[PDB]
């Protein structure tokens, strides 16, 4: 259940390989929804699973009256939900530039009801989403190795690792400020925090292995946009007072060019400037030489990205691998003419005289928690708790 | 607060000669002496023994030479094996 | 207050396998040197001289001299030993995979180290015999134990015109007048 | 006996051990009351015992009618006195400002016989204390060798020693003035002294010359205040003749905001200046890299040392070495869930898993002289007086 090649492969010759490709120049990794499911997460699946249980007076509309969904994917839950938002966001200004009166008042509730089903399943804790020291619990735990490993393998010389995503929680800011690490991301300040595209391409340096860089592409719970134009970030205490603890216990949606996730409000030229740089930056380290990619927990039913993907491999110095739990289903599938397209997709490549490509599967053989113990940690490393008996005898002396 | 390492470095290398290793040293007795959790460990004559880093494994050697090029010092080693 | 009251004529400058370099301080620094106890100098390849090491003291002989190309001189060594306390003196232990680290200062050698590198134990003492004196030096007494000398057999060689007769008088009358119920054929 | 690691040990790797932590960058001792009982000293209990045995008819008044001691401490003998000081001096300032005319006798003969009694005993020769070449004498012979010792093992390059005490006598001083050595204590001056702290940065140079620093935490027998705004140093000889004959001799002599011992006025804005900048070097040198501590002498009751000793403790590169003669006696009192705070933070460290930790608790030999013996001297040291039998020459001639 490991191809490389077209052929197979065993664990140790494999092993051998993961070594050798986090020693190289640049090195990458992209994640997906279904790497924080061990930690309070939900797939996009289970949401939709649910929109449908809780909500089906609004279900014949999109589909008798709109058409904005059909009839065999809700009915086998393969919607997209966020062109779905996107969309219902777009019709929603006509109206209200046009003076439709009910076509104003019939989308709001939609749009009430769509926004409040993926905010309370981002929060990966509950009420104490509002507190302090969150990073320092159980489930956030594989999170921190990831880091130290991508960080601790590297050389005096070589660049920092590189890290994208598609999720809008809060889990590797958590699971950072408690390591002792710091991560650009491209806001700076405090009082008033803004967007500057450039602290991309800043450093550190002591006077006398610090810092990452993290790439949000579809947005995040602490973004958003004020009476003025321009974007700011807030603290998650803030954000839980001004606008996360109405969207769920009430029913309000008046703000509706106010809100900068999961992709939703691309038609503003000044929201969609921030979405832009996030891509433009990904199609420019992944084209690079002497590059490594990492993937796991994303399912390849995005149309750009795989026309992003597919055509690096034209460069014979860039190497990807990828982590999908049920390969054997879409092998069956698309061998007696079926399938959709994610499967038809990741099948393509499986079978290729590449020696660049990597495909491995095995359900949980294939999850994020075994993804982690498959890098390696260096010799001379720090790992026995010799610090923590000490702290304790500090606070006995009350 | 996040530190790759506990023990403390000797000198770095500049130089591969066949078999050889060549190696400079720091400015101070930080070149010569060090302390950590367990003890205090030096390395001061020939015929001592010396780790180098690569990664997933650890590089032993013995050292034959020492000398003076206040100054730099240097030192010539041999290799013995790995952990 | 003082940390020592005899002086240095140089500092090592190297370390290549068992040999040991050291160059000089310009003068007569280098020669001589005036001390509670006498004079003493380090002169030609034959001699002893002592590196400080804090706890110990080493102790070398001398092998080499030269100017590299006022010039500069140095010098080149070997190790036989070392030197340290006991209770209230000193003790002194050959064995020679030590060496002095970089920068140390050398010292000469006095007629207290001297007498502590070439004598017997206290357990012997009161069983010794005099037998004569250094001759680089001649500031330091030869004594020999008649236990260890005597209990095994022992050999006297050499030619003829030379001194070898006074030597079997001197220590068969010495044994006896100092032991006068002995057995001597 | 000696205990590392929670694991014992035996004398001659204690002995190599001991050498080798003097080699290092920074080298200190912390010094206490016990370390002055052979020269003429003594303790805090000795003190309390007397005090209560010679005034009984105020040890009522402080129970019972301002409650300032308690009686379970004053019947075991387990008082503080330095910080007893403090709140008497206080209570008279604020009876002074308030006009209470009655209250300002009482606290004006409490603090009278309480500096009497405390300061009979930090003389150590008694009305030979105005008098010149005291460190001939034969009570001063080990705290030569401590200071011999300290600046023989060092090498050129490297720093020189640091001596903290919270005794207020005399005892360092004349054995390094009877040896040749400049130690830096923050004044300057002969016919005005003044206390400059930025002199502690200093050291000396030769041209064609050995010193030390000493830093005293609770103040001197010698240092007093007269104007607003300067505190000055005085000898002894002039010191006697001014206040120090009259405290002992005369009944009711107290002068208020004057002296500079044992921690007293700290509620004025230019004496805890002086008391503060000892802290902070304490706790800058306590900090650094390849650290070495020794302590001798100290009970262990003082809250704002520990909590700096745990937490120094931290670096890797800070080592420790404790005295204490009462070790046996103490770990079966808090076997039994008994015992006092400092009882408790002695065996918190005897039972712990560092080896960065070394206590010696064996009677008699956890004493300063033993202490004394073993540190080393080197082989090319001269140790012997050859030249007092010369001395006695030039004197005959006459
Ligand atoms: N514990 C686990 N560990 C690792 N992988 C898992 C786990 N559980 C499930 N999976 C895998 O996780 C996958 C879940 O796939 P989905 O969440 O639907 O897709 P996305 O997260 O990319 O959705 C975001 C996209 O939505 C828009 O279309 C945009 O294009 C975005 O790219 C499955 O293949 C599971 O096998
Ligand atoms: N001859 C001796 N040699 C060595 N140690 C001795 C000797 N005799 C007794 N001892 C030990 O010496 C110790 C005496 O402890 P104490 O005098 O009460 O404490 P302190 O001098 O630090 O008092 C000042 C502190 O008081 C406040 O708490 C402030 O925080 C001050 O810092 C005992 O453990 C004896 O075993
Ligand atoms: N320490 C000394 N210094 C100078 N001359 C010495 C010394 N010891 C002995 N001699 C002289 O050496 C000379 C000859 O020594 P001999 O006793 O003849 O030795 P030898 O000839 O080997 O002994 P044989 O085999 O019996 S002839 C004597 O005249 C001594 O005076």
């Amino acid at each position: 259940s490991i191809y490389q090649g077209g052929n197979k492969l065993n664990e140790d010759d494999f092993r051998s390989h993961v070594y050798s490709l986090c020693q190289l120049d640049n090195v990458g990794v992209l994640l997906g929804a279904g790497a924080s499911v061990g930690c309070g997460g939900k797939t996009m699946k289970d949401v939709w699973k649910s929109f449908k249980q809780n909500y089906p007076e609004l279900l014949g509309a999109l589909i008798d009256k709109y058409l904005l969904v059909s009839q065999i994917d809700s009915d086998n839950n393969l919607v997209n939900v966020e062109l779905l938002i996107d969309e219902a966001t777009k019709f929603l200004s006509v109206a209200k530039t046009r003076r439709c009166e009910d076509e104003e008042e019939e989308f709001r509730k939609i749009l009430s009801s769509l926004y409040k089903e993926v905010t309370k399943a981002a929060l990966l804790t509950g009420e104490q989403f509002r507190e302090k020291n969150q990073g320092k619990k159980d489930a956030f735990k594989y999170h921190k190795e990831l880091i130290s490993k991508l960080i601790s393998n590297r050389q005096p010389g070589q660049s920092a690792p590189a890290i994208f995503t598609t999720n809008y929680d809060l889990a590797l800011e958590w699971a950072a400020e408690d390591l002792g690490i710091q991560l650009f991301n491209g806001f700076s300040g405090l009082h008033t925090r803004q967007f500057y595209p450039q602290n991309f391409d800043l450093a550190f340096r002591n006077v006398n292995h610090y810092h990452a860089y993290l790439y949000k592409l579809h947005g995040s719970l602490t973004w958003y946009q004020n009476d003025s134009l321009t974007v700011n970030e807030v603290s998650a205490s803030q954000a839980y007072d001004e606008y996360i603890n109405d969207i769920i216990n009430k029913d309000d949606f008046y703000r509706g060019q106010h809100l900068i996730y999961p992709g939703a409000n691309k038609y503003s030229h000044t929201i969609g400037f921030v979405y832009g740089e996030m891509f433009r930056r990904f199609g420019e380290f992944i084209s690079k030489p002497q590059t490594a990619l990492f993937i796991n927990g994303f399912g390849f039913g995005d149309y750009h990205i795989n026309r992003i993907i597919l055509g690096a491999l034209l460069n014979p110095s860039f190497h990807v691998v990828i982590y999908y739990p049920e390969l054997k289903e879409a092998i069956t599938k698309v061998s007696k003419g079926g399938g959709s397209e994610a499967e038809k997709a990741i099948v393509t490549l499986k079978n290729m005289a590449f020696n660049q490509v990597t495909v491995v599967g095995g359900g949980s053989k294939a999850y994020f928690n075994s993804f982690v113990e498959h890098l390696p940690y260096p010799v001379l490393f720090p790992r026995d708790n010799i610090v923590d008996e000490l702290v304790e005898a500090i606070a006995n002396l009350s | 607060l996040f530190k790759l390492t506990e023990i403390s470095a000797i000198g770095y290398v500049v130089g591969l000669e066949g078999e050889r290793i060549r190696i400079n040293l720091h400015e101070g007795l930080q070149g010569r002496l060090a302390s950590h959790r367990k003890g205090v460990s030096s390395v001061t004559q020939p015929g001592d023994l010396i780790g180098f880093d690569a990664g997933n494994i650890l590089v032993v050697a013995r050292v034959t030479d020492m000398a003076f090029v206040i100054p730099l010092r240097q030192i010539i080693a041999y290799a013995i094996g790995f952990v | 207050f003082k940390l020592t009251e005899i002086s240095a004529i140089g500092y090592v400058v190297g370390l290549e396998g068992e040999r040991i370099r050291i160059n000089l301080h310009e003068g007569l620094q280098g020669r001589l040197a005036s001390h509670r106890k006498g004079v003493s100098s380090v002169t030609q390849p034959g001699d002893l001289i002592g590196f400080d090491a804090g706890n110990i003291l080493v102790v070398a002989r001398v092998t080499d001299m030269a100017f590299v190309e006022i010039p500069l001189r140095q010098i080149i060594a070997y190790a036989i030993g070392f030197v340290k306390r006991e209770l209230n003196g000193y003790v002194f232990i050959s064995e020679d995979w030590r060496l002095p680290a970089l920068g140390s200062s050398a010292v000469p050698l006095t007629s207290d180290f001297l007498n502590i590198i070439y004598s017997i134990d206290k357990e012997e003492l009161p069983k010794a015999v005099e037998l004569g004196v250094d001759s680089r030096t001649k500031t330091v007494k030869i004594f020999a134990s008649v236990d260890k000398l005597l209990s095994r057999h022992l050999a006297v060689l050499g030619s003829t015109g030379y001194g070898k007769s006074n030597f079997n008088a001197l220590l068969t009358r010495k044994v006896s007048e100092k032991y006068p119920n002995s057995r001597i054929v």
